[PDB]
RNA sequence: AUUUGUGGGUGGUGGUGCAU
């Protein structure tokens, strides 16, 4: 009975969500039908009419003219690099053994 | 005073946007961008009540269709208001997925982001959490190199603060193109952070934060060559005077051994 | 006039005890 009531409550809430979605869609359709034209006509009949910017423009011009970049990553440990090389060598040796096997 | 029909249509469009996060936008919204009074239409519709997905869709439409200055101003205003509202609403100062999508669209818009939105957020003084979130979003979606260099230079020219420092840290993580003037701006910001022993300064004698220390470490790792011998020595002096212990040594070493432009 | 051929980075809008 509890699971049946759970299914019933979930279905009721889903139906409520679907009804809300349908109402929202109907409202949006009514808006697109009438308020769209009303707002278009009203906007046609109506009207609606720097230091940082200069610094940014100067910086952009300088970046276009000249550049000096070195995206160098952080240096890793020599022991870590040697271990990685050893692992790569082990993988290569295993691949060679597998190739020899078939 | 807007007409009665204009007010009714704008209110209907605003309510449709508020109650709609999925589906199709109204023809009112589809035709509002086709007019010149976009700001007036937005003000009449009260777009501050819209939903996050609707706001993201509107921002994308403004970026794709509207012009440079009009969409730039509209994006600046709407994005600043929405960011403040979302930061206030979220207890942990978190954003929504649609908000992040709209932010990515605004960042792709070069004029509306640095001049319109990033300038607005920095000028309004976004908090530390907001600055960190902005740095994460920028590292996720870096903008064009010219805009990135311009924003980095603007942040360097602006005084040292939480938002400018976090923007500088994000730019250092991105590792964009640094011109001669960009490297000069970075060195000027470093000098402004560093102390001077006739007229002293608050930002000169102040202590830098961990975000600033990490930004300085990344800058020393990356843009050593953009700094000449004099700028490298200046960075070494900054690491000695107003530097750190765990990050200050690497900063001094990179400033001493870095290439010159 | 933003995009391509070629390289290339790539997990935490993480959970997380505990002390403060």
């Amino acid at each position: 009975k509890k699971t049946k009531a759970e299914v019933m409550k979930e279905v009721i809430a889903k139906s409520k969500f679907y009804k809300q979605e349908r109402q929202k869609a109907q409202g949006i359709m009514e808006d697109q039908i009438d308020n769209l034209d009303d707002n278009f006509e009203d906007v046609m009949s109506e009207l609606m009419m720097t230091d940082l910017d200069k610094e940014y423009d100067i910086k952009v011009k300088e970046l276009q003219l000249d550049k000096r970049a070195a995206p160098s990553d952080r240096t890793k440990t020599e022991e870590e690099k040697n271990a990685e090389a050893e692992e790569k060598k082990r993988e290569l040796e295993q691949q060679r053994l597998d190739r020899m096997n078939g | 005073a807007l007409p009665e029909k204009v007010i009714k249509a704008y209110t209907t469009v605003g309510s449709i946007l508020k109650t709609w996060t999925h589906g199709k936008l109204p023809k009112l919204f589809k035709v509002i961008p086709s007019l010149r009074n976009w700001q007036d239409v937005i003000y009449v519709t009260n777009p501050e009540e819209w939903s996050p997905h609707v706001v993201y869709e509107a921002t994308k439409l403004f970026v794709s269709n509207l012009t440079a200055k009009e969409s730039q101003k509209f994006i600046n205003l709407i994005l600043l208001e929405r960011f403040r509202d979302n930061i206030e609403t979220s207890e942990d100062h978190s954003l929504n997925y649609h908000i992040y999508r709209a932010v990515k669209k605004s960042l792709y818009k070069p004029s509306a982001f640095f001049k319109g939105f990033l300038f607005p957020l920095v000028e309004t003084g976004c908090n530390v959490r907001e600055a960190t979130i902005a740095g994460s979003v920028l590292a996720k979606v870096s903008v064009p190199a010219l805009h990135s260099s311009a924003a980095l230079s603007y942040l360097l020219r602006l005084p040292f603060s939480p938002p400018t420092t976090v923007f500088i840290k994000i730019l250092l993580d991105k590792k964009y193109a640094l011109p001669y003037q960009t490297v000069d701006d970075c060195v000027y910001y470093f000098m402004r952070f560093r102390i001077l022993d006739g007229s002293n300064g608050e930002d000169a004698t102040r202590v830098l934060p961990v975000i600033w220390h990490k930004a300085f470490l990344t800058f020393a790792q990356r843009y050593k060559n953009d700094i000449t011998q004099d700028q490298r020595d200046f960075l070494l002096e900054t690491v000695r005077q107003r530097g750190h212990k765990d990050i200050g040594p690497e900063i001094r070493r990179e400033l001493l051994a870095g290439a010159s432009r």
